[PDB]
């Protein structure tokens, strides 16, 4: 039922990081600035605004069952605030290096954070934000981590050395690596969050994304077209659509089933960077950022 | 140098 609406658009310096909130109606951009916006989507008014550093921010989450929002930034810091108060909660220098991805367990107090200096980290929040664990093993930047919703003791870091892996929390080595023949690397990696196909799917410099099962490592299709560096690629979580966007400043949706391109759109803010899904969808790019529904 | 500085 494609009805591409146009819910809310805003120009901003370049959004790295986005992210929806499960209840209020809000988004969050992390620029490359080094500022932060919550931006109630409906009314269209801001709802709280943070200059957190003058370096780029490519990382941002909400934590919504305790207010905060987390960023991380290319000065090596993970910070997270009240969105409430306002408040910064915790400041700490995660790694030696620029952070490119941050996720949050669903359930558990447990954050990710991949970065450059080739590791992904665990970090606990109801342990003083301790590091628990530091996995090693990628040759390159870590681009892109993400729980398998399906089964969140496992995640997947996607990295420029060309290759996804996949960890078991508390485990030292990949349960698998996936060789992705997507020799330019690897920019993103998200699961299929529904139960009928272990699906994840990856995103890379070498303008292609790729479906993988994770059970057989199998590639099970090739979606090409983007003209210039694929940023992400992800399931939507209720329709059967793909979503990515690139450097060459589209969004394209693909059929799920098919795997071909039902539709391409150039919003006009120039290169993509990072996406969002609740049919409301959000995606940052050079000039701003615009929050889509689908239906 | 810095890959994907941008």
């Amino acid at each position: 039922k494609l009805d591409i609406k146009k819910t809310f658009s805003n120009r901003s310096d370049r959004v790295k990081g986005i992210d929806f909130h499960p209840t209020e109606p809000w988004v969050l951009t992390t620029l490359y600035s080094g500022r932060v916006e919550i931006w109630n989507y409906e009314t269209q008014v801001e709802v709280r605004s943070i200059q957190v550093t003058e370096t780029p921010v490519r990382a941002g989450k909400f934590i919504a069952r305790k207010n905060w929002i987390i960023v991380g930034s290319d000065d090596f810091r993970i910070r997270v605030f009240n969105y409430n108060t306002g408040e910064k909660v915790v400041d700490f220098e995660a790694h030696p290096d620029y952070i490119r991805s941050i996720a949050v367990h669903p359930t558990k107090p447990y954050v990710l954070s991949g970065s450059d200096d080739l590791t992904v980290k665990l970090w606990n929040w109801e342990n003083n934000w301790a590091l628990e664990q530091t996995f090693e093993g990628h040759e390159h930047f870590v681009m892109c981590v993400a729980f398998n919703p399906k089964d969140p003791s496992t995640f997947a870091s996607g990295c420029l050395d060309r290759t996804v892996k996949v960890w078991s929390l508390g485990q030292s080595t990949p349960n698998f690596t996936l060789t992705t023949g997507q020799e330019r690397g690897v920019n993103y990696v998200d699961y299929y969050p529904l139960p009928d196909k272990p699906y994840m799917i990856t995103a890379s410099d070498d303008l292609t994304i790729k479906i993988w099962d994770y059970q057989t490592k199998s590639c099970v299709a090739t979606l090409e077209g983007h003209m210039s560096n694929v940023s992400f690629a992800v399931f939507h979580p209720t329709l059967p659509i793909i979503i990515s966007g690139s450097e060459d400043g589209t969004l394209k949706i693909w059929n799920s089933s098919t795997y071909k391109v039902e539709k391409t759109l150039n919003v006009g803010l120039e290169r993509s960077w990072c996406i969002a899904t609740h049919n409301y969808i959000a995606s940052g790019f050079d000039n701003g950022f615009t929050v889509l529904s689908l239906g | 140098v810095k890959l994907h500085y941008t």
